[PDB]
Formats: C-alpha cells, structure tokens, sequence
C-alpha cells in the first residue's frame, strides 16, 4: 500500500539569513498529502539460504524523497543512474555501515551483491567502491567527487530505530541531498509533523 | 511536483510551517492571503480552467513533396520586392523549418504560428526566395532609414507570411534582372504600393522650387532595389524566404506529416485551423457568414469563426470555459469547512478540467465532488440545499447564502433539515408579520 | 451599463499592442526569442495592469458614488416613506403629505 | 544548425549495411554523437535509433526502423553514421546532423544525400555527380553555370567559391582569375583516430 | 457596401485608364445600335478615394 | 474570454420588488409606524387628516 | 544621515589568489569537467577585469565589470572553456533554435562574469568534444554541469508521440566543439567565468581595495560577502541556523552578514532619519523658522 | 551602392558625345537605369539627368541641360550612359549610378570617372573620380606602393587585396606573401541556364 | 491648423562646403588626433547625405534628417579617423566602466552626427601616431575630445598610493590602437563625425 | 590590447642595468608614456614606470626597488627602456607599457620576456597559478602538425589563420589549397615615410 | 487595519521587480555599471511609481470615505446631541428622543 506525506517534505529554497517572515515560493517539493511508496526487498525462488530478493530499478522523476530507517545497517547504499550496466554513469554512495564513501562513474548493481556482503568477518568499514561492479572500458569524468566526504552523515548511526529522510533533486546544476534525521518508534510509521 | 508552498521562517531562518497552495482551496485561500489565517467569508482563491483535451492537426488531401527542393539548388534571386515567386501546392508541409526552428537571424511571422505550421493546413502557398545583406535585412523591420523599409512591403502586423532568414554564405547574385518591375519615387500623379509600371512622361516642372535649388519632383526617377554581393565580411548575406500562406476560402493542399485527427464537439482542444489557433471549444456555424469572411478574430485578438480545411463547414469556436473559485470558509478559530462556487455553470460539467487534468486529479486532489447544489450564481460544490432558511449569513449571490454555526460543519456535509446541517439555502425576507387593512 | 462599456474598453484595450508586435502572449512565447519576447510580454503586461487599474479606480469611484446616492436613496426611503420630511423640497416640490 | 555537409548514400540493397560521411561546423561536427534526420513524408524528421557515447548500449524508439550505430571515437573524434539492417521505409534523403538537430527541407541545411535501398534513381543519376552543399567562404556559388551565365552583377574584388567545381576564384577587372592548388591534403574525416595529441 | 472580389499577388499597373467596350458591331447598318449608344455601357462614373 | 464576468446582486430585482411590496403596505395600512416599531392599523383617512 | 565611506574588508587569512589558470590562459577545455582553480584565502587583483571593459563579449551577471575591486565573495572559482559565438550569447537569456540554451548557462542569480575574448590557442584535444555527451531534455530536470547517456526515448510533443513523431520525440545529445574564424557568427570564443559564491560562512575572496577593517558604528556603504548595502554596522542581536548567515528581508536587501574576520555575525541597522516639519510665518515680517 | 565598376572618361571635345559604361549592386544595377551625378569645385553636386527606361523620352534639369541618352544593349548586361552635346560647363567628377538616392559627402560611390571637356582638366588617375573604392574581403590598398603604410606600424596578418590593380597579398609576420593568380576569364553575355540543378 | 511649406535658407555666398577630404576618403586616422576641417560660409552638400539612405551609425542629436536642407549651421566640423569594431559599438553613452568614457564616447547631448559604414580604406597609423594621446583623470576632470601632456599625476588611489598602490594610483597617460585579424572586434571601420 | 612584440631581458645580478628589445605596437609607441609592465605567475600585471614627453619627468611605482629610466627620441620617434638597480624582488615577466593599459590574454602582448636578478638560474618561479608549459596543439592552429592533422577536424571550406607565423591557409571541397611563400620585410615600430605614400 | 495592511503592502512592493532583474537598489548602485543599472533602474522607477501612485490614490479615497463620515458624523453630532432632529432613521432607529 501507500502511506501519505502529512504536510513535510520541505527543505530550504535558499541559504539566506531570514527571520518572521512569509514567503510564496514554488519549487521541487513533496508535494502534501501525497502517496509515498514502500518498497520490500521482495523474496523471489533460488533463495540458496542467502535469502535472494530482487529490486527493479526504481524510476527518477522530477526529483524523489527516499527515506529508510536501520536495526543493523543492512542498507549499505544506494544507487542513482540508469539501467545501471556499468556501460552508464552512476553515483554510487557506500555507507559499509562506516564513513560515505561520494564516488561517480560507470557502476551497475542488482540484487546480488560480490564484496557488498553483510558484515560479520566482512567489511566493518570499506572506502572504496566494488570493484566486482565494473565491466571495463571506462570513460567518465568529475571536478566536484571526493571520496572522504559528509562524514556529517556517516553510513552508520550512534542509535537505531530511526528515520533518515532524503530528498534528492537537480537545482541550479547542483546536485543536491536536504535530509532530516528524527527517530520513529516502529518502521510502520513515519513522521505526522513537519519536516 | 512543482507547487506554490507558502513558506513560515522563524528568528532562525528555520523552516517551521508550510502550507501546500495546490492541495485544497483552503490552502488556496491562505497563498492567496499570504497569512496562516483566513477570518469567516468567502475568497477568491484561484480560478478553474479546463485544460486541452486533443490536440487537433490535419493530414493533406494531396501528399507529396514540397517543390522547395530547387530553389536553394540555384535560382533567380529577384529584386527585394519582385520575388522568386514559387507556388507551394497539393504537398506535405515542408515548412518544418520553422515548427522545430533553427537558430534564423529573421524569425518574424505574423497572421500564423511559426511553430504549429504543421497543425495547420493551407490552401496555397507561395515561397518567395530573395538574397539579401545585413545592412538590408534590418531592413525588414519598420522604422529605420533605409532604401527598402521606407518603400512598399516592410512586415506589417496585418500580414499573412512569416520571413525566415538565416545565414549562408551560398547562392549570389541573379537579383538585377528585374526591369519589368519600377516604381516611382518623384510623383504627382500618386504612388500606389508595388508598381510595375514603366510609364514614361517628362517634365521640369518642379512643386517646391526646382532647377538649380536642390528641388523636389525636378526628376522622374524609377526604383527597384535589389541586393549588393559581399565585398568584404559586414556585408553578410542571409537567405530570405517570405512565405506567403493563402487562409483564404479553398480546400486545404497543403498540411503538415502528422496524422489527421477530426474535430471534436464541446470539449477543450488546441486548434489550429486557417491561421486560426488558440485554445477552444469547437461547435459548427450559427454565425451568419459572408463567403469572404469566413474567418475571424475579434477584437479581443482571438478566434471567433473559422473555416474548416478538409470539410466545407464553418466552425465557430468559443475560448474554453473557465470560472472564479469562490471558497466559503470560516475563520481558523472552528474548524476549516471548503465549499466552492464554480461560477457561471451548470451542475452536470462541474470538473476544473473536463476530461483533462493539471497533472493532479481531477477536481485538485480529489476526482469526484459530492454535495453538488445547482445556484443561480454557478453550482456550489461542497454544500447542498436545505429547505431551513435564515435572513443569510455568508452571502453567495441571487437570494442564495450559506451559513456556518459550528455545526460540525455547514459547507462541508450532506444537507438535514431535521438537525443542525442547515447548510444551504436561498434566503427568507424575513416573516410576514400579519396585518390587514382596517 | 457603463460597467458594460467599461469592461467593452478592457476588451478595446487587447486591440492595443502596448508598443509590442501583437497583443497574444503565446504567440510572442513561440515567435519571438526572449530578449525580444520578455520585452514584449513586460509591455503588454503593464499597459494590461495599468488599463486595469484605470478600470479598477473607475469602479471604486463609482462604487463610492452609487454608495453615496443609494445613501440618499435610502434618506428619502426614511424620510418620504417612513416617516415625513421636514426638509424642504427634499420628497419633491411643496408641502410633503 | 545550418550548414551541414553530406556524403556517402547511393544505391543500397535492403539488409547490409551503408556508412554516411558527414562535415559540418564544430557545433554539429564536434558532437560524440549524431543522428539521423531526413526527408520523405512516411518516416519524417524521424530518429529511431542510436548508440551511447561509450559502451555499446543501443537505443531505438518504440518503431522498430531498425538499430543503428554512431562511430565515434572518444581520440579526436568525428561521428560517422552507420546505419545496419536497412528497410525499404529507409530510403529519403538525409542529413547528417546532431542528434536533436532537425534539419528538413524549406531552407535546406545543405542538400543531403539520398539512400535509395533498391536499384535504380539515386542523388541525381547513382549519387555520383553534381550537387554541393552550401558555401563557407564569405560567397560561393553551386555549378560553372550558376556563375558563368548571370556573374556580371558580381563587383570586382569579390573573393566567390563553385562548391560544386570546387574552384577558388577572385573577380577581377571583367572577368575572373583562379588561385588554383598549392599544396593537396586529403578530404576531411579521414582518420581522426590515432593523433591522439 | 463594396466586398473583396480579387486578391493575388499580381500587381498594378493603373495612373491612367480605358475602359475596354465593343462599339462595334460587325453590321454595316449605322441605324441598328446594339452597343452604338454613346449613354449605354459608354456611360461609367469615375469617382476618387 | 478575458475574464470579464459579471455576478448576480444577492437582493435582485424580484426580492426587491417583494420588500417594496411590503413597504406600500406599510405605507398605506400602517403609516410610518411599521419601520419604527410593530405594525399598526390605522385608518387612511384619519392618517390623512 | 548620507555615507560617510563605504567599508571594504580583507579576509582572515591574506595570501595570493591563483587566477593564473585563467588569466594566463592556462587551458580552456571541458565546458562541465573544467580546469579550473579555487580563490580562497586571499587578496585578489582583477587587474583584467578591472582596467579592460573591451574584450569581444564582456557581460558579467549579478555585478558588472570594474565593480570587484569593492566585492568581496565566499570563494571564487577560476573556470574556462570554448564555444562559439552563437553559444556564448545563450549564457545570457538568449535565443532559440538548435543551438541550444544549455551549453553552460549562467542566470543572474548566481553571481559570474563570463567573458569572451578570441586568442584561441594552447587547447589541446577540444576541437572534438567527446568524453562527455549530455542531453538537452531528461526525466531528472536538466541543469548545467550535468552528463547523460540516453537510452529512453524524450516524449513530449504538443501533438504525442508513437504516432506522428513531431516535436521532441527524439533522443537529444549534445557535446559542443568549435572551429576558426570565416565569416560573422562563426567565429569561436574563448570563455572564462569567475563564479563568484556568495555563501554563508565568512568572506575569504576578497579585493586589494582599501583596508577598512573594524570601522563600525557609523553610517556607512558595506561591501560584505558581495552584498551591498547602508547603514550602521554594529554585532548581531538575533540568533541563527549556521546554514542562512546572510540576510534577505521582504525588501531583498541585506540585514545580516557573515563577517569575513571575525567569526562573528555582523548586523547592519540602517541609518538616522527623521521628518523635517518647517514652521515659518508670513512676509507680513521677518520669516523666522523653527523645525520639527 | 558603394564599389560601383566604370569604365569611360576622360579628355572629350564638346559636342559629339561620349559613352561611359558602368555594371552595379542590384540597388543601382535594377533602377530606372543609370544616369550621372557630377561635381566639380566650382559646380555643386547635382542630379544631372536620368530617364524612364529606354525611350525616345529622357529628363534632365534646366540647371544643366544636355538630351543625354542612357540605354542598355542585351550583348553584355550592363549600362551605356551616353552624354550628348558637351561644353566645357561639362568637366566635372561623374558618378555613373541610378538617379534614387546620392552619394553622401560622408561617402564615395565606387572610383567614379573624371571628364573634362575641351580642357584637359580630369582624366588624371590617382585623383578623385579615380580613386575610390571597390571589393575587397579584410582590407585592401590601391597599389604596392600605399599597402607599404602596413610596413611602417606594427600590424601583421593581414588578409589584403589590392582591389584597383587586382592583386593578391597576405601580410604575414615580417613579410608579405606576393601571391600567384591565374589567368583572367572574361565575363560572358547574359543568358538564363543557371535553375537547372 | 497644419503647416504647408517651410522656411528655406541658403548662405550668402555659393561655395560648395570643402568636405573634400573626407569625402575622398583621406587622412582617416587616429581617434582623437583627426583630420579637422572646418567648415563654414558655403553651401551645405547634406540633401544627398540624407539621401544616400545608408550606413551602419547614422545617429544625429540637435539637427534633423531629411530636413537638414533648411537647418543652417554656425560652425561644421568634419572630423575624420578610423577606429575598430568593438569600438565603433561604444560611441554611444552609458558604456561599462569610466575607462570607457576617455576610450572614445560620444554623449547623446553632444550636437552632431556620426556617420558609420562598413568601408575598411586606411589601415595604418591609428595609434601609430604621435599626437594621439589623452588622459583618464585629471584634476580639473578632462572632458573628451581635449588632449594634453602633463608633468602632474592625479594619484588618489582605491588604496592609499606609495608603499601600498591601488586602483588610480597610475600616471593616467593613455593611447590604444589596434591590431585587426589578431583576435576578434579589432576591424577597422571608417567613422566621420560630423 | 591585442599583440605587441616583446624580446631582450635575461640573467643579471642586483645592480646594473638590463634593457628590453621590442617592436613596440602603436598600443603604446605612440603613448605619451611607454614603461614598464611586470607581471610574476604570482600575481598579475602592474604598472611600473612611465614618462612625461619631453624633458627628465619620470616615475616609477613601488612594485619595483629599482630606478629604471625612460627616454624619448621626439624626431624619428623611439624609446629607450633601461632598467636600472635591479634588487632581487625586480625578477618579473616583463612588458613594454604605460602605467594605464588594458592587459588580458585576450588582449595577448605574447609571452613578454623574463628578468630574473641574481637568481643564479633561467625560469619562472614566485608563482601561486598556472601558465604550464604552454606547448602548442590547438583546433585554432598553432603548427604545421596542426595543419596536417586537424585539417582532418573541421568542416571542407575555411581560412584557418596561423598565429605562429600570422599566415592564412585555406581548407576547401575535397582538398586544400595552400598559399605560395614569399618576402620577409621586417617590422620597425616606425618610420618617417608615412606622408609621403 | 487597513493603515496598517496598506504599509505592509508597500513595504511588500519592494520586492518587485516590475520588469527588472533586480529589487534591491542597493545592490544595483553599488554591483551594477549603467549599460544594466540604467536598464533596471529605469524600469523599477517607473513600475514603483505606479504602486506610489496606488497607495496615493487609495489612501485620498479612504480619506474621502472617513472625511464624508465625518461630515455626517459632525452633522449628527448637532442634530442627535444638541437638541432634537427631525431625521428618522438618522439619530437611531424607531422615533427620535
């Protein structure tokens, strides 16, 4: 089913020093009341007691909210591209439950990760991209990626249980992520107040 | 989504509060008031418009190419005036040029859009080819003096062709064979724009003081201008086409590749029919017509009748229907009710866009009303008549008021006139307070 | 009836161009390249909101002035209905019954 | 934009393969990729196909008028177009031009180049013969006929290609002189790959 | 009330003018007028605008 | 089109014409008296003299 | 009460702003993968900007030329490309056609000077453009110093696609070259922008003008951050998020500043005013004055 | 308009006659025909005399009256301008060029031609009516011996052609190059092949 | 009611105006160190300026085309000199910065016209020249079309002068000529200013 | 403003004296001033002398410990640029000049030359920016190497105009035609015989 | 209220651009040279003199409303106060006292 965006979903227009003040302003955001789709990592056959799950590659239109919440950092990223064959550009963003790892170039991913595997003896911190995501031949180029960066988000949180709202859009050629971090109770729930 | 959002910043810069303009028309009401609190009434909040349905375009009763395929090969370039005249028929458009542009250095057209040409089907049109420099295609312009915008045809706003210029450095001269073509400069006998004739008649008599004074009508000079080729770079050329498109009273032999749709009856549509386009609603003629005056624009610069291109009909065609959002509302100290009074229809078409949407449903975020009460002010959409009656409260309009008296809401529920839902009504003058004459 | 005249001239005022090359915006929109074309818009737009204005003004002077004469329609409703005048000449000529 | 220099077409079988040579100012001829644009009411201004600007990912609209491929190559690059599998719904005359350019008939970006995929017709008799494309050179004009029979309104000291003779001549006290040659280097688009400098 | 007869882009030629009547006919009789009236198709008004 | 509309009085003509009718009864039957304070009956000669 | 000086401010920490890249001519290339150098930390000359208003286009969004010696700005970056004539004009609000509005772009809203000049020369491997390809319509609003590699199908024509393939019904891709001069509107330009980024947190660029550090408490002209404006500077009486330092009122102006030596946040209030009622007799006698 | 191409002039006795040729821009070459302005120190710059297409019927001013003849023959498509029954009051600086419109005083209109007449007053080149302008693409100098004014400032890549002597140069850094151009091909007479492509 | 005629002038002598050295196209050169001829007491030759119904500038102020047959003058000077692309664009006033009102400007309040066409005759000496210099500041604000040389310097400074140098610290002494094909908007166009 | 040709400087110890060499453009010949202009890949250009005309009238800025001394011939006009009393701080990138200019590398005076003052060694140093290596390689050519491989990059039909040896080359239809060699006539400043050409 | 609104809605005007590229005339003086000052400037005198004009206008018509109010208000005064009118419907409703 759907759940409703109870009036948030509101980030900043603008990085100007205002105070008690009104302003009519348009721009990319969620808009009220609206349906936000859940997804589920929905179990598919040839489980082969790794517990196999498949993921479409989620449309991108006009900017999109995300939001996701973490028990134990099962979540080690996310990705933004398109068909994602490592044939395309893409942001790859690795959490790896440790320090974001910004990172732009030909990625793929699918629903079967090589060295993305969840931490037991595996990991506990990676700085580096997959390197089992690429397929050669590579052409990309960037002037604004850095690897050790927002570490003022961290892909791990000091407390679990709690919502990680995104809001990623393309504004003035800048690539943009506005957040809000707020704890839930129950990962049924998200906020009923503003954001 | 892209939606108006009125915005509350603290001391802090912090955003605290937002309300999302295009939710409800109470939201509306609040954008529109540019404040969180709306007092007890009725606002003007916004405005419904029925939004395109179709989009109308004409396919040829004639396809083939369109013979511009000789003249950019090499041609007669004829003077600035006497044009390679080139008759444009029975073809698919090929005036595509324009209906995905270029980059021009003339892109000037009037009495059709340049960039629904495609849309629009055309009787006869006539490709009119010339050359011409830099210091001349400013000529095209009014106003500036010149040897050409000061003479016969410049672009005037009543014209019927668009001019496309663009540059290339290909095709010189061939403008200077025209002889057959003058016009007066000195003359007491008039000139009448375009001339091609020769005449001949001699004088030295002048008007203002003449032989040897620098006069006036002393001589009988003819002109015709032509082009001057590019002797060194600042005397540019571009290649000028006018397109001369016949709108006049004859079957179509000339529309664009896209397929044809027919006309479509009381619905909102984009139309483009004889130079004729906007945004409307298509019936056929009631409209007396003179066989000349099959076509129309108002004075309002708008579409009032046009003649069909395929069919033998006259179309009239009325801009599509639109009405005030008259929210009634209470103050912010109860809770919000919203009715809404869609002025000036009836209470069967009451959809903000007729099958057509703003990329919202249908009515704002709701695809259905309910509590439809037919006015005589429009029908009002979120109350419905009760035969309870008070001398108003929130006047509508023609004896019709509402009245909200915290009964869980009045102008957002069913009617009752058994419990407290006295909602709608036209009003009472009073009581009659009996009395007879003694 | 001059509301209907006056609106007749805000009608009249789409004839005028406003020193643009046609009084459509849609059309400028998608003939017309934006330094041309915002240009030609503004023109239009302003000489619209100053023909408003015009009209706007018009009709609050009016309206005061209707106000006014309703004010003395409603005095002579009071005065010559609803009571007597004292006031002379004020319920037509001579003495008011 | 305006401007546009095509070559290759002829006379072409269905199936196979036909390559198209372009040349065209740095903002068409400079692009990783171009297209296909052409003229011929049926498939009309209409691109259906295309390649990535690397990778091999190929694209086409929902019309299925075949796959084709834009070469380019990311050292020094020029694009040809390489069109496979060729339909007999393939034959118009084209233009060679960036992917959302729209080149078409009315003012004529160049004069194309026709593909007839069948026997017979071609680019005015087998697609070998006359026919340029637009000038460069501050005036030019198309054939020796274009010029030699109507050039007297020309004034003197106007410097005038024949595109279509490829002569470079200067008008002169009445008549004409040529430069001619000093020096021949092959015809562009030949190798841009390997000066990789 | 005159209407729009013609409009093509033809072009003018008018400053001075005839007017083009068969005040002829192909009988040698004189008596017999059948277009010899000098107030029939002979008579025009020529006005100015 | 130009979104020049007009919208009905909330008292129009008919409603109007309905409280003149019972300010002519008024008039007649009552005098003043029924627009300052509850209606009498007073007779039209005697209100006349 | 009228200025009394305008202020102008060096930064925190002074050394050499490295314009080089650009004002030698280091490299153009890239138009959305530029060599380019950040300004941060230091005294700037502009000496280029300042004494020449010529070049071919010279056209500065948000500040006009020979004004960045008062100017001060969070950073300053140093960027160059090439395009062609036809091109540079669309950086403004510019014409239609194919070729295209987004071949950079930069509105008034963002600060920049872009400036055209032709002494092409010393660019190596930009006469193909290639190694980056971008479209000119996407599903995820097309900015510039974006890249895009199309594999869907762009339908949004006013009469739909799949059936008549009109208007945008294509794949657009684009990677602008150019070429040498022949003739008018074919001619290549050189470009560099200096981004001036007005930011909150304090001004680091700023220009050799005049050192008027500290002066507070008079009325005075500011240029703070590259935003002007009059009044009385004096430290602020409001509290903040760290993210919005730099004021906007209902009017635009500006109220509040980041200030660029200290950590402080800088209030301007503006300057004294008051009515001037004049009372005077007549010339019946003398004409005594007093004022309110 | 400008650059206007003469031949004709000089020492002439008065009577007879005298015929000037002349060939034009479009804007001169396509009006009524060609007639002549003239000035002269002592003489005022006036329109002198024109006509109305060839006739039996010429105009000309009772401030200078002459029943001057212009005409153009079909055998090569430019202007005659025939002068009749000279006088010395005739020696002035002639413009063959279409009565609409004059030169400016802020302007020349091509080289012109000087004629005098029983005198021996003009016809002296490198003076007015002999020296003016013509064609040219960057810059251009009216012989080797004025383009030397390039030798003495610092100027350098120059695209030169010296309109009046039809030479071709390019000032080069430290040089000129002295340019080979082949041989003149005259001007043929008008004949309407050229839509035929 | 409406005129029918105006008021014709000529002079009291019928010398045709000596503007034959601009008009042979002569002694163009420099922009401030011009070829200057006054012209006064003759016969106007401007029916045919108007006439001639060319060039790119024509921008008068205080005189009239197309009438100025009838419009008589005190004192004409023809002032004559070649200046480049980018220039000719910024005769008109409100130019970008004040280094460009002493670069060459020509104020919509000065009298006079400016005639401005594509010819390209003379090419040498437009800063090769000698007498060809001005100034920026001056304690007395030089205003255009004035030219000196001086022993004084007008020092103010963005920042104080001597040790530490701003902006208009310089010995205000300018000439700028131009070198065409050698970059863009350096073509030579002929102006006359009369 | 665009092209001034500059030669002369080198290695000195502090002290002295060093003078420039250069072909002085009428950018700043004809100034009544003509300095210097320094420059370091640290910071950009400033003024650093300038002169009166006529008499012993010289300043210098403070962006210089030296005296330099300027010089004028005022009859066959020439300046004499001397440095005098170079300290260590003097090493610079050195322009002949006014102290107004209007300086960009759009406005390229070209490479200028270095001073360096008891370094001990050639280079470029006191930099915080870039001005590399400057190399050659360019679509707007700068070589031979250009000429022959990026000839291959550009549309059929262009003037391609060689900054390194101010020549035009011409691409054309299906090939090249390049311009015939010449004279070398050396540029000077100036020199007397301009009136009488 | 309204004395009150009409200031915050002149204050609000501010914002306007009315053509511009620009409200703050601030930033326009001091970041911008005359070939876009002029421009600007232009533009937002004549654009802000019209909202003037507005509030001008509307405060002489709210004046004119008062002032009339006033006058019948003064009238009333001396006709309710002072002594006994001889209004109805004027000095209250049902008969005067």
């Amino acid at each position: 089913a759907y759940t409703n965006s109870f009036t948030r979903g509101v980030y900043y227009p603008d990085k100007v020093f205002r105070s008690s003040v009104l302003h009519s302003t348009q721009d990319l955001f969620l808009p009220f009341f609206s349906n936000v789709t859940w997804f589920h990592a929905i179990h598919v056959s040839g489980t082969n007691g790794t517990k196999r799950f498949d993921n479409p590659v989620l449309p991108f239109n006009d900017g999109v909210y995300f939001a996701s919440t973490e028990k134990s950092n099962i979540i080690r990223g996310w990705i933004f591209g398109t068909t994602l064959d490592s044939k395309t550009q893409s942001l790859l963003i690795v959490n790896n439950a440790t320090n974001v790892v910004i990172k732009v170039c030909e990625f793929q991913f699918c629903n079967d990760p090589f060295l993305g595997v969840y931490y037991h003896k595996n990991n506990k911190s990676w700085m580096e991209s997959e390197f089992r995501v690429y397929s050669s031949a590579n052409n990309c180029t960037f002037e604004y990626v850095s690897q050790p960066f927002l570490m003022d988000l961290e892909g791990k949180q000091g407390n679990f249980k709690n919502l990680r709202e995104f809001v990623f859009k393309n504004i003035d050629g800048y690539f943009k992520i506005y957040s809000k971090h707020t704890p839930i109770n129950l990962v049924r729930d998200l906020p009923q107040g503003f954001s | 989504q892209p939606r108006t959002f009125l915005l509350k910043y603290n001391e802090n810069g912090t955003i605290t509060d937002a309300v999302d303009c295009a939710l409800d028309p109470l939201s509306e009401t609040k954008c529109t008031l540019k404040s969180f609190t709306v007092e007890k009434g009725i606002y003007q909040t916004s405005n419904f418009r029925v939004q395109p349905t179709e989009s109308i375009v004409r396919f040829p009763n004639i396809t083939n190419l369109c013979p511009f395929g000789e003249v950019f090969n090499a041609t007669r370039f004829a003077s600035v005036y006497a044009w390679n005249r080139k008759r444009i028929s029975n073809c698919v458009a090929d005036y595509s040029v324009l209906y995905n542009s270029a980059s021009f250095s003339t892109f000037k057209c009037y009495g059709v859009s340049p960039t629904k040409l495609n849309d629009l089907c055309f009787t006869n049109v006539y490709a009119d080819s010339f050359v011409i420099r830099g210091d001349e295609v400013r000529q095209i312009a009014p106003g500036q003096t010149g040897k050409i915008a000061d003479y016969n045809y410049k672009l005037p706003d009543d014209f019927t062709g668009c001019v496309i210029a663009w540059n290339s450095n290909n095709l010189d001269s061939k403008v200077g064979g025209n002889y057959n073509y003058l016009y007066r400069l000195f003359r007491k006998s008039n000139l009448k724009p375009f001339e091609r004739d020769i005449s001949t008649e001699i004088y030295q008599a002048g008007s203002t003081p003449c032989n040897g004074v620098e006069g006036f009508n002393c001589y009988f000079p003819l002109q015709s201008y032509g082009f001057q080729p590019t002797n060194g770079v600042g005397y540019q050329p571009y290649r000028v086409v006018v397109l001369s498109f016949e709108l006049l009273h004859a079957p179509a032999t000339v529309c664009g590749p896209k397929k044809s749709t027919n006309l479509v009856k009381n619905k909102c549509v984009n139309f483009n029919f004889n130079g004729l386009t906007g945004t409307g609603v298509l019936t056929e003629s009631n409209k007396k017509f003179l066989p000349f005056q099959q076509f129309g624009r108002d004075i309002a610069d708008t579409t009032d009748a046009v003649r069909d291109p395929q069919t033998l009909e006259i179309l009239d065609i009325t801009p599509c229907s639109f009405g005030g959002v008259s929210v009634i509302t209470p103050g912010t100290n109860t809770s919000n009710q919203v009715a809404v009074l869609y002025q000036d229809v009836n209470c069967t078409e009451v959809p903000v866009a007729i099958h057509a949407d703003q990329l919202t449903p249908t009515w704002r975020v709701y695809s259905t009303g309910s509590n439809v009460f037919q006015t005589r002010a429009g029908c009002l959409i979120g109350a419905e008549h009760v035969n309870n009656s008070y001398e108003c409260d929130i006047p509508i309009g023609a004896g019709i008021c509402a009245s909200y008296q915290t009964q869980t809401n009045s102008p957002r529920a069913a009617a009752s006139v058994a419990s407290q839902s006295i909602i709608a009504y036209t009003m009472s003058l009073g009581a009659e307070n009996s009395v007879a004459y003694s | 009836n001059q509301n209907a005249q006056a609106l007749n001239t805000l009608v009249k005022q789409l004839s005028s161009n406003f020193g643009a090359i046609s009084s459509v915006l849609n059309d400028i929109l998608s003939r017309l390249d934006p330094p041309e074309a915002e240009v030609q818009i503004d023109r239009l737009i302003t000489g619209r909101l100053q023909s408003l204005q015009t009209y706007v003004t018009q009709q609050l002077i009016r309206a005061a002035e209707i106000r006014a004469s309703a004010n003395l329609a409603a005095t002579k409703m009071s005065e010559c209905v609803l009571g007597q005048s004292k006031r002379v000449d004020f319920c037509g000529k001579g003495y008011h019954l | 934009q305006v401007q546009l220099v095509e070559s290759g077409g002829g006379l072409v079988q269905a199936g196979g393969s036909l390559r198209l040579s372009c040349a065209a100012s740095g903002i068409i001829f400079g692009r990783n990729a171009m297209g296909w644009y052409r003229q011929a009411p049926g498939k009309e201004r209409e691109l259906v196909a295309g390649i990535t600007r690397r990778g091999s990912i190929t694209y086409y609209a929902d019309s299925v008028k075949g796959r084709f491929t834009i070469s380019r190559d990311n050292a020094k690059n020029t694009v040809y177009l390489q069109m496979n599998s060729l339909k007999p719904e393939d034959t118009a005359v084209y233009y060679c031009a960036a992917d959302p350019a729209s080149p078409a008939p009315g003012d004529y970006w160049g004069q194309g180049t026709q593909v007839t995929v069948s026997s017979g017709a071609g680019g005015s008799g087998g697609s070998s013969g006359s026919d340029g494309a637009s000038g460069s050179r501050v005036t030019a004009f198309s054939n020796m006929d274009d010029m030699l029979q109507k050039a007297h309104l020309v004034i003197e000291g106007t410097f005038i290609y024949l595109r279509d003779s490829t002569e470079f001549f200067i008008r002169v006290r009445d008549g004409w002189k040529k430069l001619q040659l000093g020096e021949l280097i092959p015809i562009p688009a030949d190798s841009p790959p390997p000066p990789a400098l | 009330a005159l209407e729009p007869l013609v409009d093509l882009p033809i072009g003018i030629n008018i400053t001075r003018f005839q007017t083009l009547l068969a005040l002829h006919r192909s009988y040698l009789t004189p008596g017999d007028s059948s277009s010899g009236w000098t107030a029939g198709a002979a008579a025009y008004y020529v006005g100015y605008l | 089109f130009n979104g020049l509309t007009v919208l009905p009085p909330l008292l129009t003509d008919e409603m109007i014409a309905q409280y003149t009718s019972a300010l002519l009864a008024g008039t007649i039957t009552s005098g003043w008296t029924f627009g300052a304070g509850p209606a009498l009956q007073i007779p039209f000669p005697m209100q006349m003299a």
